[PDB]
């Protein structure tokens, strides 16, 4: 349940930053989608002793499903911060937190 | 200072006393390093004789400072002498010497007699050269500061994170059933355990996992509280058994997880920061000799 | 739109919305464990086996 | 004559590099005799040439002013054997004088003369800080005789070699600890020897971090002082299908085909992972044996080396080295990789330069293996049990007691063995002076050999104290001189292709632009503005901080711990939602470290929310709290300074890390094929932690030996003696079978590739950020343009362009460097 | 006089010889615990 709030937070950042020139709202949001992915995560983790604390067993169809989510909102909250996050300065008058 | 009432010693402090002090800190030098500590307070003839060899060593530097002591000033008068950089720590030396060997003649420790071995110092202010030398490497640590506070602070957030994680946990270990002989095989040092986990299980074949063990390096290596997690720390820094402490955790709580930090401990804490060190040396040694080659 | 509407922007938030759809339909759904003590094999969900 | 007198030279060097341990009686008189004529041949040689070239020019240059000391000695020590030269001990190092004299001929080139005017007087002027360090040594051998001289009585039978008992032991000791070798080990005898881990006791930890820390830093301004100020004046001194589409698709085809080769199975020969791999390797093959025609057919050293990689992987549809000769697939990445292609040709012609003195360390590293073969030839033999002395009376059987228990013994089989890094013929020197050059194991090394009694008898405890001094040597040499003088020679080689400041500040002035500010209107919210911004509200934040990371330290093992944290939690939030209440939300985001503080406050809420759950009816989320520390980050302004310098220029030079990530792969993948059955045995060095049965694990341990842990014992544990694992498929009774000599060439190459490879990366990244690290911080810089810049944002909040005229009264907020 | 020299020391050793074979005695070393039992039951030899 926290990891889908988490969606629809992020979501809703996402969505209205497309518009109005509101760029930097991308900042926010990635994270957001970030901490879903990693909720989903402990879940597993949860899951994980489940199967464990109960005979032969097999992880098959959403136990893959959620670990490719996670994985996929993971690195792609962590990529969109850093495509948002203006650069890596790379010359002396360079420099972040800069304008335009 | 005062007139020429008392300085009737400063006369011969310019002769060739450099070669009968210099001589005299060298056999004091040699005369601690034939002594032989023995265990548990025993003693032999010699190391009995070079204590008899003590008082005619911390008399000659006794007068050698009470010659000088009134050859400039009440002590210094302008703070000269014990302000003279090097010429205060021969009198600190001078001090802690019959001090020492005077309260050891009241309760007739051992531990005062450590610090006897700083008398060798007093031949890096026989010499210039050396003090020029010594000089030079302090100051060359001036540029070292913000590597050195970047590495404070890598250690001390890499002791609370394992402190965290791996804190009480390498504590269970195989030993024989029904008794407290841990074990092992011929090569193999002590490692944690687990019963009903993801850790190693033991393999022995009369060997439970039980708990109240120490922990892996007779109780020295372990997560447990801050001083020891830095001391470990510190130690895979400079990548002396950290697989070692890698292997444990490994042994103890699981195979997956762990080397995310010791992999991540050694490529950042030894790897990078030896870098930004042999950087800022060298960018200090290169940038002195292109001043002092324009001389 | 440099930091918007650059195209890097754009696939990498498709691979979001992938990772959107994939976490929303692997909520619900009981597909990730079974037991078998052994012709009774249980199937596991997030809520109800 | 000049090639003639090398020949005499190599005839001598073979004569000397022959002699082994049990050589045959042939070998002997062949060298007893190939001497003789060569010390006749020497002799008549001061006699010509003090003929031909004058006779006072032979003293008036210090080349031959020692050959006739060749013969001086070699007469001498020719008739002191058959007079009275008993002590083979003696005798062998009367032979060890005979190495010098093919010394002094060998050195001639201009390339191995050019250098001691330089190398000596490197030595020779810096002589007097070599002072300051070996006083280091004799201060810390002293008070550690104090602190833990006649301390290791332990009531057990392990042996301690290295203690602090008497002043020779306890130089050794703090040698040993300086080189870094094992000095935990020292440091656990340490810590027991006082009460044990206790209040105390562990007080003694702080002789072995301060000898440790100042002692390796007095050994960077000694040989590193060196190979920058006495090699950069010797160089100074001898200077008077054509898109996108397509391409860039087939490249990212190798990557696949690569990960597809990483991820086998190499113990059961066939499994579903390999039946499943097996039609990717058919995929991954075609397709470039379908994409070499159209570009050899459109068309007319790099593409046969893809026509031998899908060569290799289609005669794969004796037959091992197909599957071993297939792992230069990620080698064709360089084919259309140009970013690669430049880095690696820097790594080709960067060879040319070491040439001279790698040819330099391998001769001065020969010489030291002739001179351990005549000490410790055939001395490194021992019995099981100590008692036994001869291989005759190391036979039977033998009690050990476990634990050191008169009461609980077992029989052992006792057996004559031989060490592993041995010295008894020139190539097992060699080795076992490499081990000993990497600092691994060097200690157990160097008391083998102070025990070494004689010829074919086993060792007595601390017979030769002395034999310490050609480890010590040796380690002073190459470890620690001739290690620093190559990495001098790369530096100033690189500072070659690596007036300025007028330059760079007309740049730094020209291309610069001023910042922005986000100040705001609305007075309501401008006051909250105005103390968040203040220093006090700056500086309570750090205090708090502080204190949050006491809080954090203060946990031990066996609640508090948790309401601080709700408590901590709670301050830094409201910080954050005090903060948005002022810059709009808008202006919060343009700062760095403020998305970063953002990242925190919600890790610590849900931190506490998913402990809360937990007790009320994610082990990692923990590090939110610690991470807050970092955040002390943005006010140590010269620490961030730093640490950007180098964040910057680690990512602009990613493909020459490519060449470690590479070299990684290949050397993984080799000895995953090559050991990967042998079997998981506990009290080896190939257990269940640093095996190569998958591939992490064979990365893992690559990684291992890369730092220098026990390499040498890895590389023992798997040559062709090696129990098979169980699983694997191989005949019946061919159980010792694992395992192959392979290995001495699998790990000897590793190490010396990768610690080349280190360096070069480690210069690259040192030589691009010459500009800081030679800077004065006094004169001019960058920072003071950055400080015009602060002070212009101060006026100009936003950008919005250029400022009016007046508010010209800037210069009272300029420093003087500037105006 | 039978002297046993006991354990792994660097002390000097000459002095109990000489009491050893000075006083019509005997001169063992015991180095470790295999070397105790046939160590401590050679002085039977002397005695005989
Ligand atoms: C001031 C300058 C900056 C200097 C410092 C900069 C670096 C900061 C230090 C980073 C720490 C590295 C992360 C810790 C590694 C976790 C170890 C571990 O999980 O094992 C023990 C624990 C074992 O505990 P456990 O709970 O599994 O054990 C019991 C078994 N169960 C779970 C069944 C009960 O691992 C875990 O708790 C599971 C979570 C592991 C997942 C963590 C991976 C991500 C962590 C952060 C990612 C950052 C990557 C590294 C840092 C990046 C910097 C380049
Ligand atoms: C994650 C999201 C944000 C990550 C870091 C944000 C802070 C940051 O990057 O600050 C910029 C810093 C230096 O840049 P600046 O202060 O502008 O100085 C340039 C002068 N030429 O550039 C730096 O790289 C400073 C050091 C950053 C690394 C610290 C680790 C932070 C995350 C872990
Ligand atoms: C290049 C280096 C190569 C290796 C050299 C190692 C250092 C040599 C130091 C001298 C030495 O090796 O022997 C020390 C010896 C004291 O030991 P000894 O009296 O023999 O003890 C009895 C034996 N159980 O003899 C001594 O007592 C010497 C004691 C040293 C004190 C003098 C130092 C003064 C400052 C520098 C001058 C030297
Ligand atoms: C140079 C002068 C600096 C060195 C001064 C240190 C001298 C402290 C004397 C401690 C000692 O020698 O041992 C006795 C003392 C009492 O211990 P004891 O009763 O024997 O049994 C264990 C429980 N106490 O032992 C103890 O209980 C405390 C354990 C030792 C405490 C200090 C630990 C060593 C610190 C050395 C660091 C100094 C190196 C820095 C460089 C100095 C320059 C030469
Ligand atoms: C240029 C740099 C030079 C500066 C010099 C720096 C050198 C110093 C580095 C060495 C630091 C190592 C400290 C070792 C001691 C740590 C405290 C300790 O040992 O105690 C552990 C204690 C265990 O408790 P326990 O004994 O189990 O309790 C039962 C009692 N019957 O449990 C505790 O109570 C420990 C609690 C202490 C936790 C403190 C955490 C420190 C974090 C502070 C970060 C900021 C650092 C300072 C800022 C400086 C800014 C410039
Ligand atoms: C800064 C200047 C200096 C820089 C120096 C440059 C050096 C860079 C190279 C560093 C190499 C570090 C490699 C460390 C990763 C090793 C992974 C590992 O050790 O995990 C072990 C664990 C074992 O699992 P398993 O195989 O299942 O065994 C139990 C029974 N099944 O495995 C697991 O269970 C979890 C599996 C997760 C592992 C994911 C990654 C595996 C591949 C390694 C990544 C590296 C890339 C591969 C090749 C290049 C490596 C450099
Ligand atoms: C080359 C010719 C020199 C060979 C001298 C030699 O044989 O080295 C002996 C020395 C170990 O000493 P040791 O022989 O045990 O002492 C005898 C007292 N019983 O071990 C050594 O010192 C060998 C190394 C001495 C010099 C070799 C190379 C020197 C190059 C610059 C120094
Ligand atoms: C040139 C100088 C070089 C700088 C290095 C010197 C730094 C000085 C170190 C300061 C240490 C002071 C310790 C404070 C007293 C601690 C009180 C104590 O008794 O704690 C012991 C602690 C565990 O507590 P314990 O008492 O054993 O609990 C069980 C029942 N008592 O067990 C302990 O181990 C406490 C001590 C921990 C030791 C920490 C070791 C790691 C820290 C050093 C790494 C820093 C590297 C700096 C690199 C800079 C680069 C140039
Ligand atoms: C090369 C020169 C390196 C200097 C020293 C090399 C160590 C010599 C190793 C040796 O000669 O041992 C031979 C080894 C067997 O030795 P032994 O211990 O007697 O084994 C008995 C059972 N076979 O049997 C062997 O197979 C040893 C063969 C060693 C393989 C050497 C290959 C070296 C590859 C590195 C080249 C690239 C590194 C240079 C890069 C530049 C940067 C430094
Ligand atoms: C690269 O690194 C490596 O490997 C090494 C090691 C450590 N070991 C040895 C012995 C050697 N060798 O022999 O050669 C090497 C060296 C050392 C020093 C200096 C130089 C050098 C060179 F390489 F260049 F040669
Ligand atoms: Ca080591």
């Amino acid at each position: 349940v926290f990891s889908l709030g988490f969606l629809i937070m992020g979501t809703i950042c996402a969505l209205m930053a497309f518009r109005k020139k509101r760029d930097y709202l991308l900042r926010p949001a990635s994270m957001f989608y970030v901490f879903a992915g990693l909720c989903l995560f402990v879940s597993l983790e949860v899951m994980r002793q489940s199967v464990k604390r109960m005979i032969e067993y097999y992880y098959s169809w959403s136990f893959a499903c959620a670990c490719a989510a996670f994985v996929l909102l993971f690195l792609g909250g962590i990529s969109l911060l850093l495509f948002s996050l203006p650069r890596m300065p790379q010359n002396p008058w360079e420099s972040c937190m800069d304008a335009e | 200072q005062n007139p020429l009432r008392k300085a009737c010693i400063s006369i011969v402090e310019w002769k060739p006393f450099e070669t009968i002090i210099l001589l005299t800190i060298f056999a004091n030098c040699v005369a601690l390093a034939v002594y032989l500590p023995m265990p548990e307070d025993d003693n032999n003839s010699l190391n009995l004789g070079l204590e008899k060899l003590e008082y005619f060593f911390l008399t000659v530097f006794s007068i050698e400072a009470a010659m000088k002591i009134i050859a400039y000033g009440f002590l210094f008068h302008q703070d000269a002498y014990l302000r003279s950089g090097w010429n205060v720590l021969d009198f600190i030396i001078v001090f802690l010497g019959v001090f020492t060997a005077i309260l050891e003649q009241v309760n007739v420790v051992k531990a005062l007699r450590a610090f006897r071995v700083l008398r060798p110092l007093r031949l890096v202010s026989g010499v210039p050269s050396l003090q020029v030398v010594l000089n030079s490497i302090f100051k060359a640590m001036l540029p070292l500061f913000h590597i050195a506070l970047l590495v404070l602070f890598m250690v001390i957030i890499y002791a609370i994170i394992g402190l965290e994680l791996f804190k009480g946990k390498m504590h269970k270990t195989c030993y024989y059933i029904g008794t407290d002989i841990v074990a092992t095989v011929e090569n193999e040092k002590p490692s944690p355990c687990a019963r009903t986990g993801s850790g190693r299980p033991c393999t022995i074949n009369g060997s439970e996992c039980r708990g109240g063990w120490p922990g892996p390096n007779h109780g020295i290596t372990h997560f447990d509280n801050f001083g020891f997690s830095m001391l470990t720390v510190y130690q895979c820094i400079t990548m002396e058994g950290w697989t070692d402490v890698l292997y444990w955790v490994n042994d103890a709580i699981g195979n997956e997880w762990p080397w995310i930090y010791f992999v991540t401990l050694i490529l950042l804490g030894s790897f990078f920061i030896l870098n930004l060190v042999l950087g800022v040396l060298s960018g200090e040694f290169t940038k002195e000799r292109e001043k002092a080659k324009s001389r | 739109m440099s930091p918007t509407e650059a195209p890097k922007v754009r696939v990498t938030l498709f691979c979001i919305l992938v990772g959107i759809v994939l976490a929303m339909t692997a909520v619900v759904s009981d597909h990730w464990a079974v037991l078998s003590p052994h012709c009774e094999a249980a199937h596991f969900g997030l809520w109800r086996i | 004559f000049y090639w003639l007198v090398i020949l005499i030279v190599a005839l001598n060097t073979l004569s000397i590099a022959s002699e082994h341990h049990n050589q045959p009686l042939w070998l002997t008189h062949l060298q007893d005799i190939a001497n003789r004529v060569l010390l006749s041949l020497f002799t008549i040689e001061m006699l010509l040439k003090m003929y031909g070239l004058g006779l006072r020019q032979y003293f008036m240059s210090i080349f031959n002013r020692f050959d006739c000391f060749v013969v001086c000695s070699g007469i001498l020590e020719l008739l002191l054997v058959e007079s009275g030269a008993m002590t083979p001990l003696g005798i062998s190092v009367l032979r060890c004088i005979r190495l010098l004299r093919l010394f002094k001929i060998t050195k001639y080139w201009t390339s191995l003369s050019n250098l001691v005017a330089s190398l000596l007087n490197s030595i020779r002027s810096i002589a007097s800080l070599l002072l300051l360090l070996f006083l280091f040594i004799i201060i810390f051998a002293l008070l550690g005789m104090q602190l833990f001289g006649g301390r290791y009585d332990f009531e057990d039978t392990e042996v301690r070699r290295s203690n602090f008992d008497n002043f020779p032991q306890a130089l050794i000791s703090v040698f040993q600890v300086l080189t870094g070798e094992d000095w935990n080990s020292v440091m656990y005898n340490g810590i027991m020897a006082y009460g044990g881990p206790s209040y105390p006791g562990v007080l003694v930890c702080i002789y072995f971090i301060i000898l440790f820390v100042c002692g390796n830093y007095i050994l960077l301004n000694v040989f590193l002082a060196i190979a920058v100020d006495n090699l950069a004046e010797a160089e100074s001194l001898t200077s008077a299908v054509n898109a996108t589409w397509f391409t860039n698709f087939i490249l990212l085809f190798i990557l696949l085909s690569s990960a597809a080769l990483a991820a086998e199975d190499p113990i059961r020969a066939e499994s579903v992972r390999n039946q499943i791999l097996g039609y990717f390797d058919i995929a991954f093959t075609s397709v470039f044996t379908v994409e070499i025609v159209l570009k050899m057919t459109t068309y007319g050293y790099f593409n046969i080396l893809d026509l031998l990689v899908v060569a290799v992987s289609l005669i794969s549809m004796v037959v091992k080295i197909l599957r071993v000769l297939r792992v230069l697939r990620p080698l064709r990445a360089i084919n259309r990789a140009k970013g690669l292609k430049h880095v690696v040709q820097c790594v080709f012609v960067a060879i040319r330069t070491i040439g001279n003195i790698v040819l330099v360390t391998t001769l001065l590293q020969f010489m030291f293996a002739c001179i351990g073969v005549q000490l410790f030839k055939g001395k490194f033999f021992s019995c099981n049990d100590l008692s036994k002395m001869t291989e005759e009376e190391c036979r039977g059987y033998y009690y050990v007691y476990k634990d050191g228990d008169p009461t609980q013994m077992e029989l052992r089989p006792r057996q004559w063995i031989h060490n592993d890094f041995h010295f008894d013929n020139v190539l097992s020197a060699m080795m076992s002076l490499f081990t000993v050059s990497t600092f691994e194991g060097w200690p157990q090394l160097l008391y083998r050999a102070i025990d070494s009694n004689e010829e074919d008898m086993g060792p007595v405890y601390n017979n030769r104290v002395e034999m310490a001094i050609f480890f010590i040597i040796y380690i002073i040499l190459i470890a620690f001189f001739m290690m620093n003088i190559f990495v001098g020679f790369v530096i100033v080689t690189f500072q070659e292709q690596g007036d300025k400041n007028q330059r760079q500040c007309v740049q730094y002035a020209l291309k610069a632009r001023p910042l922005r500010c986000y100040i705001p209107k609305n007075p309501y919210q401008y006051q909250v503005w105005y103390v968040v911004t203040s220093s006090y509200f700056e500086y309570l934040m750090f205090a708090l901080i502080m204190l949050n990371t006491i809080c954090l330290g203060m946990q031990h093992y066996h609640h508090i711990s948790d309401i601080l944290n709700v408590a901590f939690t709670i301050i830094f939030t409201l910080e954050m939602i005090l903060k948005l209440l002022a810059f709009k939300a808008r202006g919060y985001f343009g700062d760095p470290w403020n998305v970063f503080d953002f990242l925190i406050v919600i890790g610590s809420i849900i931190d506490v929310i998913l402990s809360e759950i937990d007790t009320f009816l994610s082990a990692f989320f923990r590090l939110f709290r610690v991470m807050r520390l970092i955040k002390l980050l943005s006010r140590a302004e010269g620490v961030r300074t730093l640490l950007w310098t180098f964040i910057k220029s680690f990512q602009a030079l990613p493909y020459v890390a490519l060449l470690i990530v590479m070299l990684f792969f290949i050397y993984a993948v080799i000895g995953m094929q090559m050991f990967g059955k042998i079997a998981l045995v506990d009290g080896t060095q190939i257990n269940r932690n640093n095996n190569f049965q998958t591939f992490p694990q064979a990365v893992l341990l690559l990684f291992r030996c890369a730092t220098g842990e026990a390499w040498q014992e890895i590389l023992l544990a798997c040559s062709y003696g090696k129990l098979c694992d169980p699983e694997s498929d191989y005949a019946p009774g061919e159980e010792y079978t694992c395992g192959t000599n392979f290995a001495y060439y699998y790990f000897i190459s590793f190490y010396m590739l990768c610690a080349f490879l280190i360096i070069n990366l480690f210069v690259a990244v040192i030589m691009d950020n010459f500009d800081y690290l030679t800077r004065d911080w006094s004169i001019l810089g960058p920072h003071h343009l950055d400080e015009f810049k602060a002070i212009w944002a101060e006026y100009d909040p936003e950008a919005k362009g250029r400022i009016k005229h007046l508010d010209v009264t800037l210069l009272r907020r300029i420093q003087p460097p500037l105006g | 006089v039978f002297t046993f020299s006991v354990g792994q020391h660097n002390y000097d050793r000459g002095p109990i010889q000489w009491m050893a074979c000075e006083n019509k005695g005997y001169y063992y070393e015991i180095p470790s615990i295999g070397a105790i039992r046939i160590n401590t039951q050679e002085y039977l030899d002397v005695l005989g």
